[PDB]
């Protein structure tokens, strides 16, 4: 075992778990919906073209970011 | 088949005082490797030596402690005399004396001999007298066997009763620090097969190398004689 | 005298420091001893490397007995003389006396059952104990200065 | 002794075979009495095992010995 | 149509080295040898030839 192979297996789960969270929050694949969720706005064509399937203009996204910062 | 040309020792070459080259030259196709590691073996497990094995310093009780001008802890001394090496000519042990004064290193050319004890290496450095008037004298107490007898098991209880300034250095009787063969093909206009054996034993000065291989081939004998017949 | 409560007879019985915790299961045991333990990869998987040390201390009284019972010791304290000089006959009553007759070997966190399991015992030099190596994965122990503590069975049942 | 698989095929049981080992083991270390196998320098403990293989030990016969004992 | 030649009658031969203790040396050792032959001749004769 040697006190540092379950340190490395910690380690390893920790950093994985992580990693992958940060990944599915992307959600890469998706539907082309071509206006905000929030405001209706236009969702511009670049956002689109960065992040298939976004919901959210980049307003109302930083908004969102801002209250999932605090918590709730 | 029709035989196995027996080896025979073509030459020796004393290439240094210590090291040296013996070769076995006709060997028939798979016994030099047979012979060299065996030859190996027992050359590095089992050859006569002469190891110093205690030391009796005057002024000293213990290894731990140190004599007034001489700039080595006692300790230090017994290790510096353990690679002394001596060959002894006729006695299975021995008693020499080693009496200097003065500022300047103590080689073991400042031991007187007995006649019957060479020691091989005289410029072998024991101790630095670092005192106008400071002397030492020892009883170093060579004796001869073979392998590496600790003074620990040397001391299983004692022989009688050992006295208070009496030190076991721990014995290591092997004249040879290295072996190293090398078999290859020998240039004979009967068979091509044929290879030659080279052995590069490294003594400590105090094993001729042709004694050591005889000595060894004899180890080895003895050894398959007791195999030979079997008996159980 | 200090700024601690005392001890009382409610605080005697229970808390890890109280009767039922640590001293009505967990026992200090006589007839046992740890070491340190290195491989023996040429051990079978039934036997362990006792040292000699550890083995003729903790079979003192089986030995005892055998030096009184072949005459060797003429009385117990004659037998105790014996083995506290380590002569040369208290070896091979070793040896006989260990013929076959497992110890228990433990390993301190006791995840399972397996971590306790009786080994013939092997005498060998030394001070270490030799632990099989296809037995690590039960005992979860390597060879890098764990230590193990051996158990005397004393009774012909426990054997 | 290594594997006590035969001895406990023939008694049926695991503890129930410690138990009548340890009886006939007793007998013949401190009671006294004659081992029913050739005995190859073996404790009463591996003795006994091996006379459990053979058939030649179990409660039933233990039993029945100590019967003929009394009608001794 | 020529075929693999094992001249030396011996088809297995293996030894194994445990521990011997003699009185006091423990550090002493046992050879285990261990062969078999096509049957030309028995093991033991194989072995003291060699
Ligand atoms: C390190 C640990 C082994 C330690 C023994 C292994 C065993 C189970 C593994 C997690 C799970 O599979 C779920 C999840 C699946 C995702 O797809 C990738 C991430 C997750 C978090 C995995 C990380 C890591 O690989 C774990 C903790
Ligand atoms: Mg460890
Ligand atoms: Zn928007």
């Amino acid at each position: 075992s040697d006190e540092a192979d379950e340190a490395y297996s910690v380690t390893e789960q920790l950093t994985m778990t992580g990693i992958n969270r940060i990944r599915q929050k992307i959600n890469a694949h998706g539907i082309p919906v071509y206006l905000c969720e929030a405001c209706g706005n236009p969702i511009p064509e670049a956002r689109r073209k960065i992040f298939p399937g976004v919901t959210l203009c980049v307003e109302c996204q930083a908004y969102q970011e801002r209250q999932r910062k605090h918590y709730a | 088949v029709t035989e196995f040309l027996k080896p025979r020792l073509v030459d020796i070459e004393q290439v240094s005082s210590t090291h040296a080259k013996v070769t076995l030259e006709p060997l028939e196709r798979g016994f030099g490797h047979t012979l060299g590691n065996a030859l190996r073996r027992i050359l590095l497990s089992s050859m006569p030596g002469c190891a110093v094995t205690e030391v009796e310093i005057d002024g000293v009780l213990h290894e731990y402690s140190t004599k007034e001008g001489v700039q080595e802890d006692i300790l230090e001394i017994l290790l510096n005399l353990k690679g002394l090496a001596v060959r002894v000519q006729g006695k299975d042990e021995v008693i020499l004396t080693l009496n200097k004064s003065g500022i300047g290193p103590v080689t073991a050319a400042d031991i007187t001999h007995d006649g019957d004890v060479e020691i091989v290496k005289p410029q072998h450095v024991i101790c630095h007298l670092t005192d106008e008037n400071a002397s030492i004298s020892m009883r170093i107490k060579v004796q001869r066997g073979r392998g590496y007898v600790p003074a620990s098991t040397r001391i299983h209880s004692e022989e009688d009763e050992r006295p208070i300034g009496r030190l076991l250095v721990d014995a290591c009787y092997s004249p040879v620090e290295r072996i190293a063969y090398n078999v290859e093909a020998a240039r004979v206009e009967q068979r091509t097969d044929l290879d030659k054996l080279v052995i590069e034993m490294e003594t400590n000065g105090t094993i001729d190398p042709e004694e050591a291989i005889r000595r060894a081939a004899t180890i080895l004998a003895e050894q398959l004689e007791a195999f030979v017949d079997l008996r159980d | 005298s200090n700024k601690r409560p005392l001890k009382s007879l409610a605080d005697m019985i229970k808390g890890k420091q109280g009767r039922f915790r640590q001293n009505l299961l967990g026992k200090r045991v006589d007839y046992s001893g740890r070491s340190v333990i290195t491989v023996g990869p040429y051990l079978r998987l039934h036997q362990c490397g006792l040292p000699k040390k550890m083995a003729l201390e903790l079979f003192k009284p089986f030995i005892y007995g055998k030096l009184e019972l072949r005459g060797l010791a003429t009385t117990i304290k004659a037998a105790k003389k014996m083995v506290e000089r380590e002569e040369a006959v208290v070896w091979d009553i070793l040896d006989e006396v260990i013929r076959e007759h497992p110890v228990l070997l433990n390993r301190a966190p006791t995840l399972h059952r397996l971590g306790i399991q009786a080994f013939e015992p092997v005498l060998i030099e030394g001070k270490a104990i030799q632990l099989h190596p296809l037995v690590c994965a039960a005992y979860n122990a390597d060879f890098d200065g764990d230590q193990m503590a051996v158990h005397v069975p004393l009774t012909l049942e426990a054997q | 002794r290594v594997t006590v698989q035969d001895a406990v095929e023939k008694i049926g049981n695991r503890f129930d075979l410690v138990l009548v080992a340890a009886r006939r083991a007793r007998q013949m270390q401190v009671g006294g009495k004659d081992p029913l196998v050739p005995e190859e320098n073996d404790k009463t403990t591996v003795i006994a095992l091996r006379e459990i293989e053979e058939g030649l030990i179990n409660n039933q016969i233990l039993d029945v010995r100590e019967r003929q004992e009394q009608q001794e």
